[PDB]
């Protein structure tokens, strides 16, 4: 019972939200670099057999869409769900194409309450955006 | 009879709270090429967990910016693994 | 190198 | 060469970002309860987020409010791990 | 170079604040059960091998005070460091007796370039407290 | 039980 159980007949989806261009009113610089991410996360969970999609230039509105609609899928038979947000950022919010949006209103879409079919399973968020504009120096060792 | 409405959730963030995060124009993100990597390597191994301590490793000692900038010249980056998660997860 |  | 600044550091809360926490007059907070008896059980053993994780599956499944107003009865708690660790942690060489 | 290493001559520190009493005119409730956890620490952190200090009752100035002063010892012996906060809270904040403090404040001090003995090895914080004022209803399962 |  310490090991989440993950032979279900599927691993699960793999969301990929790949926002590079940005509309002039939010005043973000292009992403340079995130098709390579993007690629690459593609082949890595290719390879550890979920059902990835790939979704590019999303606004705002299109990701809550996007989120509604995947947690109201049957995933009665994946073992687990994944969704990778590549965008800008700040602290608590990621950017769709047209401006900010909070995280908290992406991922309560999975909540237990909220997602049945994925009530117990695991819920991975992976997050690359800033989270405000703070530089970390170092120091060295 | 219950579990919590927000537990089985792990956010794998690229960057400490308040903090900038990298991506190379070439390379792609620091998070995600070092993400990656550990994954290919591991994910047929090691608990998920423990991927993502490597992967906090690799960001943090691998990668140092390099700008024209002085301001962003020279900079560093943490990852920041946030887990409500209650058990162990292997994807083999 | 960039920022996010 | 260098190191980050916030590197190293791990913060183990007792509740998600958000939400109370719950503490029994009695027998201590939930969190606590659970956290010192899985470092009792497994600190010679598992890494420490594996206990944290024990720690998360223990507050999680085993407690529930007990209140006479409705409002803050039956209610629930997860923990939050956030860690910042470059290695793993176990308590015993 | 996976694992830290934790064979220096001392496991390090194991600093307990218990803040049970607080002022009236801050709004805060006593905190009944908190010694309780306060003596199950001090013991388990004992087993562990920790130099463990329990402190109660600390107003924010206290709690800035102690954490500073900790930060200043020499840790070149010690493997690691460990703090637990046992009190009040909301996001990001932890309650002294007579009022809130930052969380940011207090870790600050162990920031890689503020402590230098112990940089490269790894600082715990563990905290009891409220982060906010939302209830998680549950689900059945 | 009581909240912190």
């Amino acid at each position: 019972d310490n090991s989440y159980k993950m032979d279900y007949p599927e691993m699960g989806l793999c969301i990929i939200i790949n926002n590079k261009n940005f509309h002039k009113s939010t005043g973000m610089t292009s992403r340079s670099g995130t098709d390579v991410d993007a690629a690459n996360l593609r082949e890595t969970f290719r390879n550890l057999k979920y059902e990835v999609r790939n979704k590019n230039d999303l606004t705002r509105e299109e990701i809550v869409e996007l989120m509604r609609d995947v947690s109201k899928e049957d995933h009665s038979k994946r073992s687990s769900f994944v969704c990778v947000l590549l965008s800008h950022g700040e602290e608590g919010i990621i950017f769709g194409t047209n401006g900010p949006v909070d995280l908290k209103k992406i991922t309560n879409f999975f909540r237990g309450d909220r997602c049945r079919s994925l009530t117990g399973k695991p819920k991975l968020f992976i997050i690359q955006a800033c989270r405000g504009t703070e530089l970390d120096c170092g120091i060295e060792t | 009879h219950k579990i919590p409405v927000e537990a089985d959730f792990l956010y794998a963030y690229s960057t400490a709270p308040g903090y900038y995060s990298w991506r190379n124009s070439k390379d792609g993100s620091w998070f995600i090429q070092s993400l990656c990597a550990m994954l290919k390597q591991y994910a047929d191994k090691l608990e998920f967990m423990h991927i993502l301590t490597r992967v906090n490793r690799k960001v943090a000692t691998e990668f140092e910016s390099f700008s024209f900038d002085a301001t962003f010249h020279a900079k560093k980056q943490i990852p920041c693994i946030v887990s409500m998660l209650t058990k162990e997860l292997y994807f083999y | 190198d960039e920022v996010x």
